[PDB]
């Protein structure tokens, strides 16, 4: 196991978001950690990365605690994480091609005719290879989220976290950042952590699946042995039911009383 | 910890091919390029993609001089980096 | 009425303490650190160019204007007492003394203090410095560091711009439109031979009115609301807190070396 | 550390930096004092300096 | 080069016909129309909120701190000269021909003319303002008309206040320590102050600088790019604007009514 | 577009067709319109809209607060579909 999550909560001054909560992924594997919209998603993998800091719990980086090192030592243990992000985390200063070798020039000890042949295969990886001289802004919704995958891939990291891949986009794209990977698993070896949301793509390609519901966690199953569990808050988070735990309705507050009145 | 010998006609390397281990062997490569007709790896760690770029640039400044080269002892960690950023054969012989 | 008119006063007297908080640290976190001065050799000459070359086409072209009503408005307040030779010297006077590095900051905060102020809200929206902080590679030192450096030596070097822009532009109502060339104008010109009265106090107030113009630029540009709503925010109220930051300590820069 | 108790101790030391700041740089104005009787001062103005030569 | 040479610039000429095209075009159609008066009634209230009274705090504090300048650095320049009496030809004089409707339009484009463009640029992003077309109502006539009525009639209304703070800022200034009485400092002020010379005439130059100032803060908040980008793009766009058309209408009405 | 309402055998005959723009001369003389009326029954509708459906619901509370209650019959198919979709509660008029 890469990280170990085991009584980990996250209080803001005015919502609470997390209360004990326990996250459990090993290496190699690739994990999907869905949950409905309004909790903090995208606040869950701020804890891995070391960007704040939880309230009462710690993070067990296999062996390693990750909030007790704010002194010059968080930085050895991101460059083998790598973050991607929902938009575009890539400069609009530059280029496209300078976003790739962008930790290389800083980081890795490498001449600049060897630097052409590690950054320009990298973008075979994704497709990308011909779009190497174009600005970021000139891309489009799918093709700059492709972009900041070969920007991933260069440091050889170990446990990449996807805050909200393929969300909101056209099924031509979203099944090229699938596929995407199921290749980057087997043939690379790293870790994947994936906190959408889109149910019917996501566990074809996961091994573990961390459903969200009433801010705590409910499912801790596989892929599938997810869809046999008899909870009606997990089957709620299933395939498109309006009814269930949570209400759409808004509850009773004297109709009577408005309408004639 | 990269570490090479100079046999006649035979190149082997042992060690692991890093990112920041490539400085000795980059700058002494123009007067040992010549005498390669054949590579024979055994003792290797893990190839990154920074390690199989300088592979890549050891088999065109070969062709140049007159002879081919061939790759013998290849382990299937490499080999399975060549599918995923679709390298052709010229620049890899397999078999 | 003692605990319910205090109960708001509360929530507004705490986030005052905190906005001075992070705005103090921010600046502290960005030149204590490792001197590197060939790292940031080319971040400087690109932040240069947005700051300090680009706004020239806002001081230089309206430097001439304040200069050219300088000439016309004080000819005829002066019509019974000096009409020509005390025509360049409340023009000398005035754009060495206030005009100078006070009115020139509203313009230079207006293109290169609001702008500044979206360019680093902009990362913030689209999580760019976020992921900049997750490398090893800090990111207070490559959007904080040279930016600030950028705007603390352009407002003094866009001064005597401003400077040169008015005396030349007070020079077109003198040699011309019933004026004398040079025999009572440029002599009443040099009567300040001295070289700390409007030299020193003149580059004095250009860099405490750069310093404090560009860290409120840098500071609502770095704490703002990722969205589209919160860059908007922070861009309007750059312009009025500096506004009051080279208005307010304007009277305070007189009162020590003007009494 | 926590992000909630270490802000409040930087912004009382800048906010007192800048008042503390403003206050020595406003002196722009055992005092032993004298009286005396004249007839006719004239336009004398307060806080007027007094010279021996 | 000669033949290329002009592809760069005569393509400019031809989108800046379109551009001041397009602002009159869409001025002419939110003024002449159908005369909404009880419909346009509670919507020229609730636009004056954020146009006059949320502009009132940055001009009243800082017309107490344009006379403690002025009235500062005035009084230096008439040393040993026997004139401490005509300081109101100086504080008041200056403040009503060349100060007033200046300085005040220039605040007023960064809190009022500033977030009156990014309000716009907003409800283009949500597309607010295309809402308006499906419901069978003009959206010139309904967002635009009640925000360009409430903007020209503030600004005349905000001189007033920055001249008479200000005159009081001079006043508290010069009775402060210098040991002059309450006298002979509003004697001289009231010379050469009468009908159409100062007072009207600060009012004839302070409508002509709120139509060129609402003008642009409307103009770019309708013709923007609905995106995060492009509304901060023309924010800062109309701080460039209006202060190239106020101090650039500075030397076109000096050279009409001098004084 | 005409309201055509009588009322003689105190039974309130609603004619026309009960839209958004025609309420006029219904709404103001609703007071002295219903004093003791026990049925209601309209057969001239087309369709009812929810502005339409707005003046039956007020008819209702100023017919419980005299004492006696009120029936409806001829109803049409667009009246209980958009009674349905609205989720009308049991302190009003139902569906008998």
């Amino acid at each position: 196991n890469l990280v170990d999550m085991r009584d980990v909560s996250f209080t803001r001054g005015n919502r609470c978001i997390f209360d004990n909560i326990s996250l459990t992924v090993p290496r190699g594997k690739i994990t999907a950690i869905m949950g409905p919209s309004g909790i903090g998603k995208t606040t869950l993998l701020r804890l891995i990365g070391g960007q704040i800091a939880p309230d009462h719990g710690e993070i067990l980086f296999d062996g390693e605690n990750i909030p007790a090192m704010s002194r010059s030592r968080l930085y050895t243990v991101r460059k083998r994480m790598s973050m991607l992000f929902q938009s575009g985390a890539l400069f609009t200063d530059m280029n496209v091609f300078d976003n790739v070798a962008y930790p290389l020039r800083e980081h890795t000890q490498l001449p600049a005719p060897l630097l052409h042949s590690t950054v320009m295969m990298k973008l075979e990886a994704v497709g990308l290879r011909g779009a190497a001289k174009l600005m970021p802004s000139e891309l489009s919704g799918g093709m700059a989220r492709r972009a900041a995958l070969a920007r991933a891939i260069a440091l050889e990291p170990d446990l990449i976290m996807f805050d909200e891949p393929f969300v909101g986009q056209d099924p031509i794209t979203m099944g090229v950042l699938v596929k995407l990977i199921s290749e980057l698993n087997s043939a690379l070896g790293v870790t994947c952590v994936v906190v959408s949301h889109d149910v019917p793509e996501v566990l074809s390609i996961a091994d573990h699946a961390w459903i969200l519901a009433d801010k705590k966690i409910v499912a801790h199953g596989s892929a599938q042995a997810l869809q046999a569990n008899p909870d009606p808050r997990v089957r709620q988070f299933l395939d498109g039911i309006a009814d269930g735990p949570v209400p759409f309705r808004y509850p009773a507050g004297d109709y009577h009383a408005d309408l004639l009145p | 910890s990269l570490s090479w010998m100079q046999t006649g006609d035979t190149l082997a390397l042992s060690g692991e091919l890093d990112q920041d281990v490539l400085l000795p062997l980059w700058e002494m490569r123009e007067e040992a390029v010549k005498g390669i007709t054949c590579i024979d790896l055994s003792r290797v760690s893990r190839v990154d993609t920074g390690g199989l770029a300088l592979l890549l640039h050891l088999i065109d400044l070969a062709k140049k001089q007159g002879n081919n080269v061939t790759l013998q002892g290849v382990n299937d960690k490499v080999y399975t980096l060549a599918k995923l950023y679709n390298l052709p054969a010229d620049v890899l012989p397999r078999h | 009425m003692l605990l319910n008119a205090l109960a708001s006063l509360g929530h507004k007297g705490i986030k005052t303490l905190r906005t001075f908080g992070r705005a103090g640290l921010m600046l502290f976190n960005a030149l204590v650190g490792k001197p590197e001065f060939r790292k940031h050799a080319p971040l400087l000459v690109r932040q240069l160019y947005n700051v300090g070359v680009l706004s020239m086409l806002i001081i230089v072209v309206s430097g001439v204007f304040i200069g050219m009503v300088l000439g016309l408005q004080g000819y005829l307040v002066l019509t019974t007492y000096s009409a020509e030779t005390s025509l360049g010297m409340l023009v000398a006077l005035s754009l060495l003394r206030e005009l100078g590095p006070v009115v020139a900051a509203l313009l230079f905060a207006g293109r290169a203090g609001s702008a500044l102020t979206a360019e680093i809200g902009l990362m913030r929206a689209t999580e760019q410095l976020s992921s900049m902080e997750m490398m090893a590679v800090d990111p207070l030192r490559r959007v904080i560091s040279p930016r600030f450096w950028a705007g603390v030596i352009s407002l003094p070097l866009l001064t005597v711009i401003f400077v040169a822009v008015g005396i030349w532009g007070g020079s077109l109502v003198g040699v011309s439109w019933k004026g004398i060339d040079s025999g009572f104008f440029w002599s009443a010109m040099q009567n300040a031979v001295d070289w700390r009265m409007d030299l020193v106090n003149c580059l004095i107030k250009s860099v405490v009115f750069a310093i404090t113009v560009t860290w409120i630029s840098l500071f609502n540009g770095y704490d703002a609301i990722p969205t589209s709503a919160g860059i908007s925010r922070a861009t309007t109220r750059t312009v009025v807190h500096s506004s009051l930051a080279v208005l307010g300590l304007d009277f305070v820069l007189t009162a020590l070396m003007f009494g | 550390m926590q992000t909630k108790k270490n802000e409040i101790w930087v912004g009382i030391f800048l906010l007192a930096a800048l008042l503390a700041a403003l206050f020595v740089c406003l002196k722009a104005a055992p005092t032993y004092t004298l009286y005396a009787t004249f007839d006719n001062i004239g336009g004398l103005k307060a806080r007027s300096p007094v010279s021996i030569g």
